[PDB]
Protein backbone atom coordinates (compact mmCIF):
# COMPACT_ATOMS: atom_id res chain seq x y z
CA UNK A 1 0.00 0.00 0.00
CA UNK A 2 2.90 2.32 0.78
CA UNK A 3 6.07 1.42 -1.09
CA UNK A 4 9.50 2.85 -1.42
CA UNK A 5 12.75 1.92 -2.71
CA UNK A 6 14.17 -1.13 -0.90
CA UNK A 7 18.04 0.29 -1.36
CA UNK A 8 19.71 3.89 -1.68
CA UNK A 9 23.12 4.71 -1.02
CA UNK A 10 24.62 8.36 -0.56
CA UNK A 11 27.76 10.09 -0.17
CA UNK A 12 28.98 11.24 3.09
CA UNK A 13 28.10 14.74 3.76
CA UNK A 14 25.75 14.68 0.66
CA UNK A 15 22.28 15.07 -0.05
CA UNK A 16 19.93 12.13 -0.36
CA UNK A 17 16.12 11.89 -0.65
CA UNK A 18 13.95 8.31 0.21
CA UNK A 19 10.35 8.70 -1.30
CA UNK A 20 7.73 7.47 -0.11
CA UNK A 21 4.42 6.28 -2.39
CA UNK A 22 0.98 5.17 -2.12
CA UNK A 23 -2.86 6.27 -2.69
CA UNK A 24 -3.50 7.24 1.25
CA UNK A 25 -0.49 10.51 0.84
CA UNK A 26 -2.92 11.98 -1.54
CA UNK A 27 -5.03 12.58 1.55
CA UNK A 28 -2.72 11.86 4.56
CA UNK A 29 0.24 12.51 6.02
CA UNK A 30 3.25 10.27 6.66
CA UNK A 31 5.57 10.30 9.22
CA UNK A 32 8.76 9.03 9.02
CA UNK A 33 10.96 6.36 11.14
CA UNK A 34 14.60 5.67 11.57
CA UNK A 35 16.00 2.12 12.28
CA UNK A 36 18.98 0.65 13.08
CA UNK A 37 19.73 -3.25 14.53
CA UNK A 38 19.63 -3.86 17.53
CA UNK A 39 17.83 -0.36 18.94
CA UNK A 40 14.24 1.15 18.75
CA UNK A 41 12.95 3.24 15.78
CA UNK A 42 13.35 6.90 16.19
CA UNK A 43 10.75 9.41 15.48
CA UNK A 44 12.48 11.92 12.27
CA UNK A 45 9.72 13.94 11.36
CA UNK A 46 5.19 14.03 11.13
CA UNK A 47 2.45 15.76 9.35
CA UNK A 48 3.12 19.19 7.93
CA UNK A 49 6.42 20.29 8.93
CA UNK A 50 6.86 18.66 12.24
CA UNK A 51 10.72 17.84 13.30
CA UNK A 52 10.76 16.80 17.26
CA UNK A 53 13.39 18.16 19.11
CA UNK A 54 16.85 16.05 19.27
CA UNK A 55 16.33 15.52 15.72
CA UNK A 56 19.43 17.24 13.94
CA UNK A 57 18.17 19.89 11.29
CA UNK A 58 19.54 17.70 8.37
CA UNK A 59 16.47 15.75 8.18
CA UNK A 60 13.40 17.57 6.56
CA UNK A 61 10.50 15.56 5.02
CA UNK A 62 8.01 16.95 2.08
CA UNK A 63 5.17 15.80 0.05
CA UNK A 64 2.95 16.58 -3.03
CA UNK A 65 0.30 14.56 -4.91
CA UNK A 66 1.17 10.74 -3.74
CA UNK A 67 4.74 11.13 -2.34
CA UNK A 68 6.06 11.57 0.73
CA UNK A 69 9.90 12.19 0.87
CA UNK A 70 12.54 12.32 3.43
CA UNK A 71 15.45 14.87 2.92
CA UNK A 72 18.81 14.33 4.25
CA UNK A 73 20.94 17.49 3.53
CA UNK A 74 24.08 16.70 5.00
CA UNK A 75 24.20 13.09 5.63
CA UNK A 76 26.83 11.53 8.34
CA UNK A 77 27.97 8.13 8.86
CA UNK A 78 25.40 7.95 11.71
CA UNK A 79 22.46 8.28 9.23
CA UNK A 80 23.38 4.54 7.95
CA UNK A 81 19.85 2.55 8.92
CA UNK A 82 16.60 1.48 7.94
CA UNK A 83 13.91 4.52 6.73
CA UNK A 84 10.37 3.75 6.92
CA UNK A 85 7.14 6.11 5.98
CA UNK A 86 3.85 5.17 7.99
CA UNK A 87 0.38 6.58 7.34
CA UNK A 88 -3.01 5.54 7.43
CA UNK A 89 -3.37 2.60 4.95
CA UNK A 90 -6.47 3.93 3.11
CA UNK A 91 -9.17 6.55 3.72
CA UNK A 92 -12.15 5.78 6.06
CA UNK A 93 -9.92 3.18 7.99
CA UNK A 94 -8.95 2.84 11.66
CA UNK A 95 -5.41 1.14 10.61
CA UNK A 96 -1.59 2.39 10.01
CA UNK A 97 0.26 0.80 7.62
CA UNK A 98 4.46 0.98 7.35
CA UNK A 99 5.95 1.83 3.98
CA UNK A 100 8.28 -1.19 2.70
CA UNK A 101 11.56 0.64 3.76
CA UNK A 102 14.79 2.10 2.36
CA UNK A 103 17.74 0.71 2.88
CA UNK A 104 20.00 3.93 3.19
CA UNK A 105 24.08 2.67 3.13
CA UNK A 106 26.01 6.29 4.06
CA UNK A 107 29.64 5.21 1.56
CA UNK A 108 31.93 5.47 4.80
CA UNK A 109 34.92 3.58 3.47
CA UNK A 110 36.86 3.08 0.31
CA UNK A 111 35.92 0.29 -1.99
CA UNK A 112 37.28 -2.91 -1.58
CA UNK A 113 36.89 -6.09 -3.48
CA UNK A 114 35.83 -9.27 -1.55
CA UNK A 115 38.17 -11.70 -0.87
CA UNK A 116 37.08 -15.37 -1.43
CA UNK A 117 37.69 -18.76 0.22
CA UNK A 118 36.27 -21.73 -0.80
CA UNK A 119 36.26 -25.35 0.58
CA UNK A 120 35.59 -28.78 -0.48
CA UNK A 121 33.28 -31.02 1.35
CA UNK A 122 35.11 -32.43 4.14
CA UNK A 123 35.86 -36.09 3.95
CA UNK A 124 34.53 -36.68 7.66
CA UNK A 125 31.14 -35.32 6.21
CA UNK A 126 30.72 -37.53 3.19
CA UNK A 127 31.37 -40.33 5.09
CA UNK A 128 28.10 -38.89 6.87
CA UNK A 129 25.96 -39.15 3.24
CA UNK A 130 25.82 -34.94 3.80
CA UNK A 131 28.31 -32.70 2.03
CA UNK A 132 28.48 -29.45 2.08
CA UNK A 133 30.63 -26.66 -0.18
CA UNK A 134 31.44 -23.46 1.97
CA UNK A 135 31.99 -19.96 0.47
CA UNK A 136 33.80 -17.61 2.83
CA UNK A 137 33.46 -13.83 1.70
CA UNK A 138 35.10 -10.87 3.66
CA UNK A 139 36.44 -7.87 3.46
CA UNK A 140 34.84 -5.94 1.31
CA UNK A 141 32.50 -2.65 1.26
CA UNK A 142 30.13 -1.72 0.68
CA UNK A 143 28.38 -4.61 2.54
CA UNK A 144 26.40 -5.86 -0.60
CA UNK A 145 27.31 -8.53 -2.40
CA UNK A 146 25.27 -11.12 -5.00
CA UNK A 147 26.33 -15.00 -4.37
CA UNK A 148 26.17 -17.29 -7.69
CA UNK A 149 26.91 -20.98 -7.29
CA UNK A 150 27.62 -23.24 -10.45
CA UNK A 151 28.08 -26.60 -10.98
CA UNK A 152 30.52 -27.37 -14.52
CA UNK A 153 29.38 -23.97 -15.24
CA UNK A 154 25.65 -24.53 -15.15
CA UNK A 155 23.61 -22.61 -12.34
CA UNK A 156 22.52 -24.05 -9.11
CA UNK A 157 19.52 -23.40 -8.23
CA UNK A 158 18.85 -25.49 -4.76
CA UNK A 159 20.33 -26.14 -1.29
CA UNK A 160 22.07 -22.54 -1.44
CA UNK A 161 22.01 -20.43 1.91
CA UNK A 162 23.21 -17.13 2.24
CA UNK A 163 24.19 -14.68 5.04
CA UNK A 164 23.36 -10.97 4.82
CA UNK A 165 26.80 -9.42 5.15
CA UNK A 166 27.88 -8.02 8.56
CA UNK A 167 30.34 -5.40 9.64
CA UNK A 168 33.82 -6.71 10.67
CA UNK A 169 35.85 -4.61 12.86
CA UNK A 170 37.95 -3.18 10.08
CA UNK A 171 34.44 -1.59 9.24
CA UNK A 172 34.87 -4.12 5.79
CA UNK A 173 32.23 -6.80 5.43
CA UNK A 174 32.03 -10.19 5.78
CA UNK A 175 29.10 -12.89 4.47
CA UNK A 176 28.91 -16.27 3.61
CA UNK A 177 27.60 -19.17 1.40
CA UNK A 178 26.43 -22.73 2.14
CA UNK A 179 25.58 -24.91 -0.50
CA UNK A 180 24.54 -28.38 0.47
CA UNK A 181 24.90 -31.42 -1.85
CA UNK A 182 24.22 -35.23 -1.52
CA UNK A 183 27.62 -36.97 -2.07
CA UNK A 184 26.37 -38.51 -5.47
CA UNK A 185 26.28 -34.71 -6.87
CA UNK A 186 29.23 -34.32 -6.00
CA UNK A 187 31.23 -36.74 -7.34
CA UNK A 188 28.37 -36.62 -10.60
CA UNK A 189 30.62 -32.96 -11.47
CA UNK A 190 33.82 -32.31 -12.43
CA UNK A 191 33.60 -29.03 -10.44
CA UNK A 192 31.78 -26.54 -7.94
CA UNK A 193 32.40 -23.02 -8.37
CA UNK A 194 31.33 -20.35 -5.91
CA UNK A 195 30.71 -16.87 -8.03
CA UNK A 196 31.03 -13.35 -5.66
CA UNK A 197 29.75 -10.10 -7.21
CA UNK A 198 30.43 -6.70 -5.49
CA UNK A 199 30.17 -3.79 -7.47
CA UNK A 200 29.77 -5.11 -10.74
CA UNK A 201 33.06 -6.74 -10.67
CA UNK A 202 33.06 -11.02 -10.25
CA UNK A 203 35.52 -12.89 -8.36
CA UNK A 204 35.47 -17.15 -8.71
CA UNK A 205 36.59 -19.84 -6.73
CA UNK A 206 36.48 -23.59 -7.65
CA UNK A 207 36.76 -26.55 -5.89
CA UNK A 208 36.73 -30.25 -7.09
CA UNK A 209 36.99 -33.78 -5.60
CA UNK B 1 12.47 10.94 31.37
CA UNK B 2 9.84 9.30 28.91
CA UNK B 3 10.34 5.32 29.36
CA UNK B 4 8.75 2.38 27.84
CA UNK B 5 10.06 -1.17 28.63
CA UNK B 6 8.41 -4.30 26.98
CA UNK B 7 8.92 -7.79 28.72
CA UNK B 8 7.90 -11.67 27.86
CA UNK B 9 9.60 -12.53 24.50
CA UNK B 10 10.86 -15.47 23.97
CA UNK B 11 11.09 -19.09 22.71
CA UNK B 12 7.45 -20.31 21.53
CA UNK B 13 6.30 -23.39 19.38
CA UNK B 14 3.57 -22.54 16.68
CA UNK B 15 0.24 -22.52 17.62
CA UNK B 16 1.52 -21.64 21.58
CA UNK B 17 0.20 -18.80 23.19
CA UNK B 18 2.40 -15.76 24.92
CA UNK B 19 1.62 -12.46 26.83
CA UNK B 20 4.03 -9.52 25.83
CA UNK B 21 3.77 -6.35 28.67
CA UNK B 22 4.68 -2.98 28.10
CA UNK B 23 5.48 -0.46 31.26
CA UNK B 24 5.55 2.72 31.23
CA UNK B 25 6.61 5.95 33.19
CA UNK B 26 7.61 9.69 32.89
CA UNK B 27 4.13 10.45 31.10
CA UNK B 28 0.10 10.23 31.35
CA UNK B 29 0.14 6.66 30.34
CA UNK B 30 -3.58 6.66 31.66
CA UNK B 31 -4.36 8.69 28.87
CA UNK B 32 -2.27 8.04 26.05
CA UNK B 33 -2.73 5.78 22.74
CA UNK B 34 -0.65 3.12 22.87
CA UNK B 35 0.80 0.99 19.63
CA UNK B 36 2.85 -2.27 19.33
CA UNK B 37 4.54 -2.47 15.95
CA UNK B 38 6.84 -5.73 14.92
CA UNK B 39 9.75 -6.24 13.14
CA UNK B 40 10.51 -9.63 11.78
CA UNK B 41 14.54 -10.82 11.52
CA UNK B 42 15.71 -9.37 8.43
CA UNK B 43 12.17 -7.53 7.21
CA UNK B 44 10.21 -4.40 7.96
CA UNK B 45 8.20 -2.90 10.48
CA UNK B 46 4.69 -3.81 10.59
CA UNK B 47 1.86 -2.58 12.55
CA UNK B 48 0.48 -4.49 14.94
CA UNK B 49 -2.30 -2.75 16.51
CA UNK B 50 -3.49 0.17 18.91
CA UNK B 51 -5.48 1.05 21.88
CA UNK B 52 -7.09 4.59 22.50
CA UNK B 53 -7.63 6.43 25.23
CA UNK B 54 -11.06 7.61 27.03
CA UNK B 55 -11.96 9.96 24.15
CA UNK B 56 -12.52 7.53 22.02
CA UNK B 57 -13.98 4.77 24.44
CA UNK B 58 -10.31 2.84 25.05
CA UNK B 59 -11.38 1.06 21.18
CA UNK B 60 -8.81 -1.42 19.39
CA UNK B 61 -7.80 -1.50 15.64
CA UNK B 62 -5.80 -4.62 14.70
CA UNK B 63 -3.57 -5.31 11.46
CA UNK B 64 -5.78 -7.78 9.16
CA UNK B 65 -2.97 -10.44 9.90
CA UNK B 66 -3.51 -10.84 13.45
CA UNK B 67 -7.14 -9.34 14.19
CA UNK B 68 -9.03 -12.43 15.95
CA UNK B 69 -5.68 -13.83 16.95
CA UNK B 70 -4.07 -10.90 19.08
CA UNK B 71 -6.14 -9.02 21.48
CA UNK B 72 -4.59 -5.45 23.32
CA UNK B 73 -5.45 -4.30 26.83
CA UNK B 74 -4.32 -2.38 29.22
CA UNK B 75 -4.03 -2.08 32.86
CA UNK B 76 -3.76 2.01 33.88
CA UNK B 77 -3.52 1.24 37.46
CA UNK B 78 -0.39 -0.83 36.78
CA UNK B 79 0.85 1.71 34.03
CA UNK B 80 0.93 -1.54 32.19
CA UNK B 81 -0.11 -2.26 28.55
CA UNK B 82 -0.16 -5.60 27.20
CA UNK B 83 -0.55 -7.88 23.80
CA UNK B 84 -1.88 -11.07 24.25
CA UNK B 85 -0.48 -13.72 21.01
CA UNK B 86 -2.93 -16.67 20.57
CA UNK B 87 -2.55 -19.49 17.91
CA UNK B 88 0.77 -18.26 17.02
CA UNK B 89 2.49 -18.64 13.47
CA UNK B 90 5.90 -18.73 12.43
CA UNK B 91 5.37 -15.00 10.57
CA UNK B 92 4.50 -13.67 14.27
CA UNK B 93 8.42 -13.89 15.19
CA UNK B 94 10.32 -10.85 15.30
CA UNK B 95 10.95 -8.17 17.62
CA UNK B 96 7.85 -6.60 19.27
CA UNK B 97 7.99 -2.54 20.31
CA UNK B 98 5.13 -0.96 22.25
CA UNK B 99 4.79 2.81 20.86
CA UNK B 100 3.46 5.93 22.66
CA UNK B 101 1.35 7.34 19.58
CA UNK B 102 0.74 11.15 19.40
CA UNK B 103 -2.41 12.82 17.54
CA UNK B 104 -1.27 15.16 14.74
CA UNK B 105 -4.90 17.06 13.88
CA UNK B 106 -6.33 20.19 14.35
CA UNK B 107 -10.31 20.20 16.52
CA UNK B 108 -11.25 23.66 15.29
CA UNK B 109 -10.37 23.39 11.84
CA UNK B 110 -10.38 20.06 10.59
CA UNK B 111 -8.32 20.85 7.79
CA UNK B 112 -6.70 17.55 7.69
CA UNK B 113 -7.64 13.66 8.98
CA UNK B 114 -5.92 13.16 11.66
CA UNK B 115 -2.14 11.58 12.00
CA UNK B 116 -0.72 9.07 14.38
CA UNK B 117 2.30 9.43 14.93
CA UNK B 118 4.88 6.78 17.00
CA UNK B 119 6.97 9.39 19.75
CA UNK B 120 8.46 7.10 22.39
CA UNK B 121 9.32 3.46 21.71
CA UNK B 122 10.67 0.59 24.03
CA UNK B 123 13.58 -1.22 23.35
CA UNK B 124 11.50 -3.80 21.74
CA UNK B 125 11.38 -7.83 23.23
CA UNK B 126 12.03 -10.92 20.94
CA UNK B 127 9.44 -13.35 20.16
CA UNK B 128 10.62 -16.91 18.05
CA UNK B 129 7.88 -19.06 17.03
CA UNK B 130 9.80 -21.95 15.91
CA UNK B 131 9.40 -25.94 15.50
CA UNK B 132 13.22 -26.32 16.13
CA UNK B 133 14.27 -28.13 18.55
CA UNK B 134 17.24 -28.33 20.94
CA UNK B 135 19.97 -30.14 18.32
CA UNK B 136 24.12 -30.07 18.61
CA UNK B 137 26.26 -29.27 15.91
CA UNK B 138 28.15 -31.37 13.82
CA UNK B 139 31.68 -30.24 13.66
CA UNK B 140 34.02 -30.81 9.87
CA UNK B 141 37.16 -29.91 9.76
CA UNK B 142 37.88 -27.78 6.71
CA UNK B 143 41.47 -29.03 5.28
CA UNK B 144 44.01 -26.09 3.81
CA UNK B 145 41.84 -23.92 7.48
CA UNK B 146 39.14 -23.39 9.38
CA UNK B 147 36.31 -25.97 10.74
CA UNK B 148 32.36 -26.11 9.60
CA UNK B 149 29.24 -26.39 12.48
CA UNK B 150 26.59 -27.18 11.25
CA UNK B 151 23.11 -27.81 12.13
CA UNK B 152 22.60 -26.78 15.61
CA UNK B 153 19.51 -24.89 17.51
CA UNK B 154 19.36 -22.29 19.36
CA UNK B 155 22.43 -19.78 19.03
CA UNK B 156 24.99 -19.94 20.32
CA UNK B 157 28.25 -21.59 19.85
CA UNK B 158 31.46 -20.20 20.86
CA UNK B 159 34.56 -21.81 18.76
CA UNK B 160 38.33 -21.09 19.99
CA UNK B 161 41.61 -22.27 18.12
CA UNK B 162 44.48 -24.43 20.25
CA UNK B 163 42.38 -23.95 23.41
CA UNK B 164 43.15 -19.78 23.01
CA UNK B 165 46.22 -19.79 22.01
CA UNK B 166 45.62 -19.05 18.37
CA UNK B 167 43.89 -15.79 18.11
CA UNK B 168 46.02 -13.76 15.20
CA UNK B 169 44.26 -14.43 11.68
CA UNK B 170 41.25 -16.11 13.02
CA UNK B 171 37.64 -15.08 11.60
CA UNK B 172 34.32 -16.50 13.08
CA UNK B 173 31.63 -15.70 10.39
CA UNK B 174 28.14 -14.91 11.73
CA UNK B 175 25.84 -18.03 11.40
CA UNK B 176 23.48 -18.22 8.59
CA UNK B 177 19.73 -19.78 9.25
CA UNK B 178 18.97 -21.96 7.22
CA UNK B 179 14.99 -22.76 5.60
CA UNK B 180 15.31 -25.94 8.26
CA UNK B 181 15.62 -23.42 11.26
CA UNK B 182 18.58 -24.95 11.85
CA UNK B 183 21.94 -22.31 12.53
CA UNK B 184 25.33 -22.97 10.77
CA UNK B 185 28.59 -21.16 11.21
CA UNK B 186 32.21 -21.67 9.94
CA UNK B 187 35.47 -20.11 11.74
CA UNK B 188 38.34 -20.08 9.75
CA UNK B 189 42.25 -18.85 10.16
CA UNK B 190 45.07 -18.02 7.76
CA UNK B 191 47.96 -19.98 8.91
CA UNK B 192 51.71 -19.66 7.21
CA UNK B 193 51.87 -22.69 4.64
CA UNK B 194 55.21 -23.76 6.05
CA UNK B 195 54.10 -24.58 9.80
CA UNK B 196 51.46 -26.84 8.65
CA UNK B 197 53.62 -29.90 9.72
CA UNK B 198 55.03 -28.42 12.52
CA UNK B 199 52.25 -26.94 14.46
CA UNK B 200 48.56 -28.99 14.91
CA UNK B 201 45.48 -27.00 14.65
CA UNK B 202 42.23 -27.81 16.39
CA UNK B 203 39.63 -25.77 16.58
CA UNK B 204 37.26 -26.12 19.99
CA UNK B 205 33.51 -25.65 19.61
CA UNK B 206 31.16 -25.35 22.34
CA UNK B 207 27.25 -25.66 22.28
CA UNK B 208 25.78 -25.22 25.94
CA UNK B 209 22.60 -25.71 25.18
CA UNK B 210 22.73 -29.53 23.41
CA UNK B 211 25.66 -29.98 25.87
CA UNK B 212 28.16 -30.23 22.89
CA UNK B 213 31.94 -29.41 23.30
CA UNK B 214 33.80 -30.81 20.24
CA UNK B 215 37.72 -30.46 19.66
CA UNK B 216 38.40 -30.95 15.91
CA UNK B 217 41.74 -31.46 14.36
CA UNK B 218 42.41 -29.70 11.24
CA UNK B 219 44.92 -30.93 8.88
CA UNK B 220 45.55 -31.43 5.19
CA UNK B 221 43.81 -34.30 3.21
Amino acid sequence: ELTQDPAVSVALKQTVTITCRGDSLRSHYASWYQKKPGQAPVLLFYGKNNRPSGIPDRFSGSASGNRASLTITGAQAEDEADYYCSSRDKSGSRLSVFGGGTKLTVLSQPKAAPSVTLFPPSSEELQANKATLVCLISDFYPGAVTVAWKADSSPVKAGVETTTPSKQSNNKYAASSYLSLTPEQWKSHRSYSCQVTHEGSTVEKTVAP
Amino acid sequence: EVRLVESGGGLVKPGGSLRLSCSASGFDFDNAWMTWVRQPPGKGLEWVGRITGPGEGWSVDYAESVKGRFTISRDNTKNTLYLEMNNVRTEDTGYYFCARTGKYYDFWSGYAPGEEYFQDWGQGTLVIVSSASTKGPSVFPLAPLGCLVKDYFPEPVTVSWNSGALTSGVHTFPAVLQSSGLYSLSSVVTVPSSSLGTQTYICNVNHKPSNTKVDKKVEPK
